[PDB]
């Protein structure tokens, strides 16, 4: 006997306050009952369970399913697991392929057999037990309890990884030169070393595994690795091919799935749409991107991995209605990945605020795949972007970045002015509703003595307020000074909409591009400021 | 030596917090520091069993290239029961000509920790995309930015320092979270040689670093209205705006004859002279505006807030208060990073949150005029406290801007 090293134990205990399983054996059939008897038989002799006596009151329901060619015994945990206590899942987000380094060589080992090797902490045994349904009922039916991480058990995935992780610690230490991954029931082993020095260096690792009695399988998986519904190759990554199927939803995961290796995957109209109840056509004509969609994912597209070497760079397009689009790679054309960017739902927004939204999205994603932060290259002027933060309530902050001019660009629609504009009539604007009618009114006096007042239904003050704003700049030449009491409408106005739901504002943010310039200047209301004292008694009744 | 109890409060689990995303050199920094705390055991590593989780993070202080290991424990505090037997607050640190801190965050770790309460104290080094698991700790020794290590400590702090405090006993000196705040009334000099005397019975009992702050100050700034020889319709419309703004918080503000004025639709460049009535209206708001606000009162159980407004040109203004329009203190902040907005944002904040402890000994909460995706982001890449404040964040550009400037 060659000493093994004991893989040491994790204390595991039940939800704090809550006791074991006690649920009822179910009644099997003689033949199901007969196959149970040979598995947990052979299992026994094996270790990884032992026949208990009558003591332990806790009982979970064992089953049997056939057939490929025989029977297996599937033990329902579920009421353990929601009994036993919270785990640190060792992994939650999985790697990105194009983070991934290349290897000259990869080889792959099987240690499914180390599984079954991790014992189960002692005092948690007792939680496992299961019965074996006696042939007619006329014996106490034969009474096990693991002795090893259960297949199916809460606990099971977050200690075997664990306890394979702190065998691996010093192999891994002492061979800077390789890299090593665990999924499933295998190992991955790459280097850049000669095929010759590869090769040992993994019977290294068969060595050390054996260490603690690991047996290695000496046995050539495909090129394409397949793996969490990618394709890895040597050279290149894509996803595994997949497609969508007219009653229809669930496309939006396929294709925003699709979306981070082939460009332009657009799942706007697609997305408007959405219980599971019924389906109505596109009637956006989501088809006209739809049809090229399905015409998008029709050649296939590969993305490259990592360089620590090279640079990293990010380049973002506005594709429309509130989409952006953007690939990140280090020399043209090897896209590392891509991905979109869709705006938040919100009443009104602009495109600069989007980019900016867009870098810290990708910054983060960056961050992540790559532990830094990508250099960008963005469609939008060095100069819009200094008069857009210099002037902006907010702060706000893009790292390193070059224009790229690919329009369409970014750009400021408008700009108010900061002083009164000498030489331009002054419109003193306002507007009211009577709540109970939804009538009111909108309107304006200057001090040339222009004046308007429009009579409006289905309306309120606050959109009396945005049409009086409305009506002096249709209104007036090309520089011009407002004067309003509308904090509502100098809150929108302020924030600097390029783009709205509101078809109001919609008109004046088009309004406000036609103009030279605007000064919008805010008093406040029933205080007797002429001027917004004289319109006020026009449109209050 | 003896590990003092410590639970979290009744009817609450230890914090299970996210950790976020750090850079490849902020990932080696936290290996090569956690790697030497483990070899002087203020750290073990942990297994699976252990849920918990605290993020943790690198920075580099003020005046030093070294990376230093900060641990985001707000969760962790509040959850973590309330310690009794007093601190209290020294009302003359505010007012001392001079004021010193020095980061004493390493005394906490000559001492244990609660073995039951360590696994609370769960924080993970991250790796770059998710490719080894991540390496899993928790403290052995009282931690840094945690609540309990102030309170905890208290009774061998009070000893090191009771010769000191002897020897000068109108030097005022108080703790909060791992720094140490020294107020005199003497000179820089004497000041630099009284605080390194105080770090001799330190070294013997980052210490070699502090901040030079000189709460002298002038509290709430008053509102002030412009003097001029000559006024426009929109100089007058902007000073009855700010009037009425005022009046919100001042009785007796008057606009009236200033209104009287604004009667008529002129053109908002036309110069407008004054009326007597108008004139003295104005002299008597600014009268008022000279007298601070009367029933103004610090309440120690109610949350202080804090408000910061992005002026421009590296001007930045910010008010203190428990309820709107009771200011306890405002201030302004200028140039000091001029390409970048959020670099200034975030050391506004750090000024205005260590004012905030010297005042009332706790930290207040900003209302930050920032996206939050975008703070988020970029925060901690200028952060060079051990603390940390609470924050949210202002979506609508407030009218009250201009009546700061
Ligand atoms: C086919 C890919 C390949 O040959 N390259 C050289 C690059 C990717 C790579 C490099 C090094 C290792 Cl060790 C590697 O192995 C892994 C890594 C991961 Cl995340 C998943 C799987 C699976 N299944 C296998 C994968
Ligand atoms: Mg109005």
């Amino acid at each position: 006997m060659v000493p093994i090293s004991p893989i040491e134990t994790v204390p595991v205990k039940l939800k704090p306050g809550m006791d074991g399983p006690k649920v009822k054996q179910w009644p099997l059939t003689e033949e199901k009952i007969k196959a149970l008897v040979e598995i947990c038989t052979e299992m026994e002799k094996e270790g990884k369970i032992s026949k208990i006596g009558p003591e332990n009151p806790y009982n979970t329901p064992v089953f049997a399913i056939k057939d490929s060619t025989k029977w297996r015994k599937l033990v329902d945990f579920r009421e353990l697991n929601k009994r036993t206590q919270d785990f640190w899942e060792v992994q939650l987000g999985i790697p990105h392929p194009a983070g991934l380094k290349k290897k000259k060589s990869v080889t792959v080992l099987d240690v499914g057999d180390a599984y079954f090797s991790v014992p189960l902490d002692e005092d948690f045994r007792k939680y496992t037990a299961f019965t074996i349904p006696s042939i007619n009922n006329e014996t106490p039916g034969i009474r096990y309890q693991y002795n090893v991480l259960p297949q199916g058990w809460k606990g099971s995935p977050a200690i075997f990884q664990s306890s394979m992780t702190k065998i691996l610690e010093p192999f891994a230490a002492q061979n800077p030169d390789i890299v090593i991954y665990q999924y499933m029931d295998d190992l991955y082993v790459g280097s850049d070393l000669e095929i010759g020095q590869h090769r040992t260096k993994i019977e290294e690792l068969r060595q050390h595994l054996l260490r603690w009695g690991l047996t290695t399988p000496d046995k050539q998986k495909e090129p394409p690795f397949l793996w969490m519904g990618y394709e890895l190759h040597p050279d290149k990554w894509t996803v595994q091919p997949i497609v969508l199927p007219s009653w229809t939803q669930k496309l939006v995961g396929k294709l925003n799935w699709a979306s981070q290796i082939y460009p332009g995957i657009k799942v706007r109209q697609l997305s408007k749409l959405l219980a599971l109840t019924e389906v109505i056509p596109l009637t956006e004509e989501a088809e006209l991107e739809l049809a090229e969609n399905r015409e998008i994912l029709k050649e296939p597209v590969h993305g490259v991995y990592y360089d620590p070497s090279k640079d990293l760079i990010a380049e973002i397009q506005k594709q429309g209605q509130g989409q952006w689009t953007y690939q990140i790679y280090q020399e043209p054309f090897k896209n590392l990945k891509t991905g979109k960017y869709a705006r938040m739902r919100g009443a009104h927004t602009n495109d600069v605020k989007q980019l900016t939204e867009a870098v810290q999205k990708i910054t983060t994603e960056s961050i992540v795949i790559w532990g830094k932060t990508p250099k960008f290259k963005l469609p939008i002027q060095k100069e819009t972007w200094e008069t857009w933060w210099t002037e902006y309530w907010q702060a706000t902050w893009i790292p390193e970045w070059e224009f790229v001019n690919t329009p369409p660009l970014v750009k400021l629609w408008y700009q108010l002015e900061k002083e009164p504009i000498v030489g331009a009539e002054t419109f003193y604007v306002d507007g009211a509703a009577n709540r109970e009618t939804k009538l009111g009114k909108a309107g304006y006096v200057t001090n040339k003595g222009r004046q308007k007042v429009v009579p409006l239904t289905n309306t309120t003050n606050q959109k009396t307020e945005l049409q009086a704003i409305y009506l002096a700049l249709q209104d007036s030449g090309l520089e011009v000074n407002i004067v309003t009491d509308s904090q509502y409408a100098l809150g929108i106005i302020q924030a600097q909409p390029d783009k709205s739901e509101s078809e109001l504002v919609n008109q004046i943010i088009e309004q406000l591009i036609k103009k030279e310039k605007v000064y919008l200047a805010w008093v406040p209301a029933h205080k007797g400021i002429g001027g917004n004292e004289q319109v006020d008694k026009l449109v209050s009744a | 030596i003896e590990t003092v109890p410590v639970k979290l409060k009744p009817g609450m689990d230890g914090p299970k917090v996210k950790q976020w995303p750090l850079t490849e050199e902020k990932i080696k920094a936290l290996v090569e520091i956690c790697t030497e705390m483990e070899k002087e055991g203020k750290i073990s590593k942990i297994g699976p069993e252990n849920p918990y989780n605290t993020p943790v993070f690198a920075i580099k202080k003020k005046d030093s290239t070294k990376w230093r290991k900060l641990v985001d424990f707000r969760e962790l505090n509040k959850r973590t029961q309330d310690f009794w037997e007093v601190i209290p607050h020294p009302a003359g640190l505010k007012k001392k000509k001079s004021v010193t801190v020095l980061d004493v965050g390493d005394a906490y770790f000559s001492v244990p920790l609660d073995e039951d309460f360590r696994k609370y104290t769960a924080f993970t080094i991250p790796s770059i995309n998710n490719e080894t698991p991540g390496i899993r700790y928790q403290y052995n020794v009282l931690p840094q930015g945690w609540k309990g290590s102030p309170a905890i400590f208290q009774s061998s702090m009070t000893k090191i320092l009771e010769p000191f405090k002897k020897q000068n006993p109108d030097i005022v000196i108080y703790q909060y979270m791992d720094d140490l705040y020294v107020g005199s009334d003497l000179e820089i000099g004497q000041h630099r040689t009284k605080i390194e005397e105080l770090r001799q019975h330190l070294l013997r009992w980052f210490l070699w670093m502090g901040y030079e702050l000189h709460p002298d100050k002038w509290t709430v700034q008053p509102i002030v209205l412009p003097e001029k020889d000559s006024w426009t319709v929109n100089d007058i419309q902007k000073l009855v705006g700010k009037l009425n703004w005022a009046s919100q918080i001042y009785p007796g503000i008057k606009v009236r004859q200033l209104s009287k004025l604004l009667r008529g639709t002129k053109a908002l460049t036309e110069v407008i002279p004054l009326t007597e009535e108008a004139e003295l209206e104005l002299a008597e708001n600014r009268e008022i505006l000279k007298e601070p606000v009367h029933g103004v009162y610090y309440d120690p159980s109610k949350d202080l807030i804090a408000e910061i407004q992005k002026q421009g040109q590296g001007q930045w203004t910010y008010q203190i208060y428990q309820e709107p329009f009771k200011n306890l203190k405002t201030g302004k902040y200028a140039r000091m990073a001029h390409t970048n907005d959020v670099k200034q944002l975030t050391e506004a904040v750090q000024k205005i949150t260590t004012e905030s402890i010297v005042i009332w000994g706790k930290t207040p909460k900003f209302k930050l005029p920032i996206q939050k995706e975008t703070w988020e982001t970029w925060w901690t890449e200028y952060w060079q406290a051990t603390w940390i404040p609470e924050w949210e964040f202002v979506n609508t550009p407030p009218l009250v801007k201009l009546w700061y400037q």
